[PDB]
RNA sequence: AACGAGACUCUGGCAUGCUAACUAGUUACGCGACCCCCGAGCGGUCGGCGUCCCCCAACUUCUUAGAGGGACAAGUGGCGUUCAGCCACCCGAGAUUGAGCAAUAACAGGUCUGUGAUGCCCUUAGAUGUCGGGGCUGCACGCGCGCUACACUGACUGGCUCAGCGUGUGCCUACCCUACGCCGGCAGGCGCGGGUAACCCGUUGAACCCCAUUCGUGAUGGGGAUCGGGGAUUGCAAUUAUU
């Protein structure tokens, strides 16, 4: 605590990665815990450089999309502070363990791609990197809250905290755990 | 009497400018006129951004031209006679000079 | 007699005077081997150094022509009377003076002479006078009513980078005939690298060479030599 | 005897000259408290060195900072970058090596441009685009 | 990346080592200042290159014989 | 305390109330028909907007060297949505600010001083810093 | 051996080193003045807040612009014929920050409506060379470049708070940028003053953003097309609506 930042109130201790596969691309607490998610603007100039930056920051980055929200990273952080707050009142946990489950449960195990034969569509099943899983899982759940709040009275904060619950405990009421299983259902067929 | 006399230089060529300033600072300090150094002012950009094609046709292209002026001024305080004597002579290049009666 | 215009506008108006004159003169001194000017304002006096190769034809008998030229400028730009003072100058080394070489080729051609032998004759002169190399173009008609181009080239040339501003000069002159117009262009490369005037800078242009002196001797053996 | 050493920080043309002058506590910026510098959501960030190093490093100085340039954001990184270096310079000049070498290891661990500066500034636009890379649409019919 | 040395460097680098073999060290900075005095290289960036290749050659010349 | 120390969102909301108690500010008749700037599309919701804006007027004079009716408007101006045309900045009303500053001057909390601008009276400067501590007395700074 | 490539020029990134500054600042007091006890103390003083005062003060970190230095695959570990080079790492600004310049030969490409550049042909007093009026904006339709939108990650109304490249009357023939005072809801009017410009406008007190109200999933207060009436400014003249 006096030598390692919390989050402004939320411990990064008592936080685990419960896979051996997806750690070393999920990290949040080795020393990478900080008061806020922000950077000086170094995040990528090498392929390995992407991995290092926190998961909580990565979530904030992929939250601002679709034209009108680009370049408004401070507005974005407002939504994240409410998210953890709502998650803690609503279920009562270290609200980061919610998010870590939500990411790990939403990442695909097998994926398909295209292959050109006879000028006609054929598909091939292939595997997926841990770095791919994390990138995909962060994409998918953020699309859910963006979609729901497009005509609902509910705010995006409320929508997003709901979306991490249904991902963290699979229940197929989320946009993520649905879309995960769609890909794998294809990957079984053409293989 | 001893009047604060300002020798303004103005040019477009950094070599031609600077060496003529140096000459006047040597000749002044040689005679102990209590000369004050150059005050280099911000170099100003004339920009002209215009078509490269007369009678526009083909891929749209332009051309940046620029002129850089330079100003700098040395402040002396000494009798106006010996200044106006020595100043106007010993200038080789096309570089302008403007003498002022007083400013301070 | 005042005040005085902005410093920004001060340079523009000087440029307009430098340029207008330089095309005024070229339409009168073309036959006298014009090669440029160099203006200088001096204390309470204007100097206009009218560079041409043959000062003879510029001067005239009793200095008539120089008197015409001074009276023109005294009225045209509205100069204060008697401030204007002309001077002439002869240039030495005439084959580095592309402007004059091009405009001489013009009157050789317009005099009525073949193109190939004329281009060769001007070429070896500008090569002989000193020059790394040189080039001539003639674009326009000849031997029918479709156009062609005729390049005559010898020596070195450059085309790229910042050295183009220093180490070459280039001129363009239109010449008329009874059938259309012919374009002359002359491009000539300056040779100085050892020293002087100094005019163009001492390093080599396109491949920038390493100037290399040599010394290397030893005969040393131990001894003490008192001084 | 008067002790005064000055430093600055930069990020994207936002200068912040933070003088460390002998005294006790009371860090300010523009003659205002750092507690109220105004986005007040990034409040944990400019506070970060002071909070992490402890307030007992800031017990022999009065620091005041003057700023200029940049936007609301880039100023925050500038004032942080200056106060970090300001503290260091005070130890570099009046105290021994092993005091400040320790402090250097702590800050540079979570380096975030506290003791270094980005070289990144805007690139110059060229014609045929509204941006430096982005281009106007191209039609074939 | 890239930055493969041109022939203008490799031509003069060989020459400068042949006639000033004694003056050479194996440090960058010392071999720079020697090239500055025994010749003039008209650029600054060019000078920083020719020194570095002169250094890189002098490493190999202290082994078996070079064929250039 | 100096007015620098405290929050400024709190400052105005106690200073506006202060004035309206004391019978201060003789207001213009037009105050219920007034768009308030050229770039607005509506009147304010507030029914005591005049009291609120006089607060913000006197504060800025404490900080900066003081300036006239023109400069006050430039500080307040914002963005103008021109509909189908792209938005641009523009300045708001003048004749409101010309009533504000003359109403303050009637109380002698400001006065036309030298160097092209009204400046705030020492009596005015007394009253600002007097209620500045009242803010800290209230909540707890 | 030569041209192009590279080299080169400009620009960005590294200087508490060098050079020097009331048309640039900082610091230091001398301060005296204002302010509140706001903290120790009492209000003074010490400390805090800016402004005037500042010098015959001190300095050049910040700002300005000049001379210089620095980066070379330099060092280390792999890899390569162990050559030319390539990959990782230390130091750190990593060997690519972005532009300018650019060969041979060609095109029946564009331009006679840039040219007092130009051939030939035509026309030249009932003129293809001058004043007045109209048109290039005329629409059942087809296509291209864009702008503004379809909302709650929002709109609306208040409050807070940050910037840079430039430009400006004394020019073309009649014309600039604007502070300040006064009058008007606004457009605007009117009285005075400065600026040849690191000097005056402008310590460019800009937007998104930030903070607090109001609206509530509704073609809604989202959207602002279409259209009626009225008020100003430019000009010799504003109708087919100049703004």
């Amino acid at each position: 605590t006096p030598d390692i930042k919390l989050f402004g109130k939320w411990s990064t201790d008592d936080v685990q990665i419960n896979d051996i596969s997806l750690q070393d691309y999920i990290a949040v607490k080795e020393k990478y815990a900080k008061y806020l998610p922000h950077s000086a603007g170094r995040y990528a100039a090498k392929r390995f450089r992407k991995a290092q930056c926190p998961i909580v920051e990565r979530l904030t980055n992929s939250m601002m999309m679709h034209g009108r929200n680009n370049g408004k990273k401070l507005m974005t952080v407002r939504i994240v502070k409410h998210a953890f707050e709502i998650i803690h009142l609503l279920t009562g946990e270290n609200p980061l363990q919610v998010l870590v489950n939500a990411i790990i449960n939403s990442g695909p195990r097998e994926d398909s791609t295209r292959i050109g034969r006879a000028g006609t569509v054929r598909r091939q099943a292939v595997d997926v990197s841990p770095l791919r899983r994390v990138n995909q899982a962060i994409w998918l759940l953020c699309t859910g809250a963006r979609e729901a709040a497009f005509r609902n009275i509910k705010t995006i904060a409320e929508c997003l905290a709901d979306e991490l619950i249904n991902a963290a405990k699979g229940s197929s009421n989320s946009y993520a755990i649905k879309k995960k299983d769609e890909l794998e259902r294809v990957a079984k067929s053409n293989r | 009497a001893i009047h604060r006399i300002r020798i303004t230089l103005t040019s477009r060529n950094v070599k031609s400018l600077e060496k003529v300033c140096a000459d006047l600072i040597r000749g002044a300090k040689e005679k102990n006129l209590k000369v004050k150094g150059p005050v280099r002012m911000p170099t100003k950009t004339l920009r002209i951004t215009t078509r490269k094609t007369p009678c526009g046709e083909g891929s749209k292209t332009w051309d940046r031209f620029q002129m850089r002026i330079h100003k700098r001024l040395i402040d002396l305080h000494s009798p106006s006679e010996i200044v106006k004597q020595i100043t106007s002579i010993s200038i080789e290049p096309g570089v302008e000079v403007e003498v002022t009666i007083a400013d301070a | 007699m005042a005040v005085q215009i902005s410093k920004k506008r001060k340079f523009v108006a000087d440029g307009i005077f430098k340029a207008e004159l330089n095309e005024f003169l070229t339409r009168e001194l073309a036959e006298d081997g014009y090669s440029g000017v160099e203006v200088r304002v001096t204390p309470t006096r204007t100097e206009i150094i009218i560079l041409a190769t043959r000062t003879q034809n510029v001067l005239g008998e009793k200095g008539r022509r120089i008197r015409e030229l001074t009276a023109v400028v005294q009225k045209r730009f509205g100069f204060p009377e008697g401030s204007v003072e002309l001077y002439a100058e002869k240039v030495a080394t005439r084959g580095l003076c592309a402007i004059a070489q091009a405009e001489s080729l013009r009157y050789k051609l317009l005099g009525g002479l073949a193109v190939r032998r004329a281009c060769y004759g001007v070429l070896r002169f500008i090569m002989e006078s000193g020059a790394k190399g040189c080039e001539v173009v003639v674009s326009g008609k000849l031997r029918g009513q479709r156009a062609k181009s005729m390049k005559f080239v010898d020596g070195l040339m450059i085309h790229s980078g910042d050295p183009v501003n220093y180490y070459v000069d280039t001129a363009v002159r239109h010449v008329l005939l009874r059938q259309g117009v012919l374009g002359i262009k002359v491009k000539i490369m300056l040779p100085w690298d050892p020293s002087g005037k100094i005019g163009p800078k001492k390093p080599l242009p396109d491949h920038v060479s390493i100037v290399e002196p040599k010394d290397e001797i030893l005969p040393t053996t131990p001894i003490s030599e008192q001084k | 005897p008067l002790q005064s050493v000055q430093v600055f920080g930069r990020k994207k043309t936002a200068t912040a000259v933070a003088h460390c002058k002998r005294g006790n506590g009371l860090i300010k910026v523009n003659g205002r408290p750092l507690e109220m510098i105004e986005p007040r959501t990034l409040q944990y960030k400019l506070l970060e060195p002071v909070l992490l190093l402890g307030k007992e490093r800031f017990a022999g100085v009065d620091i005041r900072v003057r700023v200029k340039g940049g936007g609301h954001v880039a100023q925050i990184y500038a004032i942080r970058q200056s106060i970090s270096k300001a503290l260091v310079a005070y130890y570099q000049k009046y105290v021994d090596e092993a005091s400040k070498k320790e402090i250097k290891d702590i800050l540079i661990q979570y380096d975030r441009t506290l003791l270094v500066a980005d070289p990144r500034r805007c690139e110059s636009k060229k014609f045929g685009g509204p941006g430096a890379r982005a281009r106007y649409q191209k039609s074939y019919r | 990346m890239g930055r493969v040395r041109t022939k203008t460097v490799k031509k003069a680098a060989r020459v400068i080592i042949e006639k000033y073999y004694t003056r050479l060290g194996n440090d960058f900075h010392t071999n720079k200042r020697v090239c500055e005095e025994i010749a003039i290289i008209p650029s600054k960036k060019l000078r920083n290159k020719i020194a570095g290749y002169v250094t890189h050659l002098m490493k190999r010349i202290q082994r078996g014989p070079v064929r250039g | 305390v100096t007015v620098k120390d405290v929050n400024q969102q709190e400052f105005v909301r106690a200073l506006a109330a202060f004035l309206k108690k004391s019978g201060k500010l003789k207001v213009p008749e037009w105050v219920d028909t007034v768009k308030l700037a050229k770039h607005k599309e509506l009147a304010p919701y507030d029914e005591n907007w005049f009291y609120t804006r006089a607060a913000s007027t006197a504060r800025h004079l404490y900080l900066r060297g003081g300036a006239g009716v023109g400069s006050m408007t430039k500080i307040y101006g914002g963005r103008q949505r021109n509909g189908v045309m792209p938005s641009h900045f523009s300045r708001g009303s003048k004749s409101v600010a010309r009533r504000v500053l003359q109403a303050l001057e009637g109380l002698k909390m400001v006065e036309k001083d030298q160097d092209w601008g009204r400046k705030l009276t020492p009596q005015g400067q007394r009253d600002l810093d007097r209620i500045a501590g009242q803010v800290a007395a209230a909540k707890k700074k």
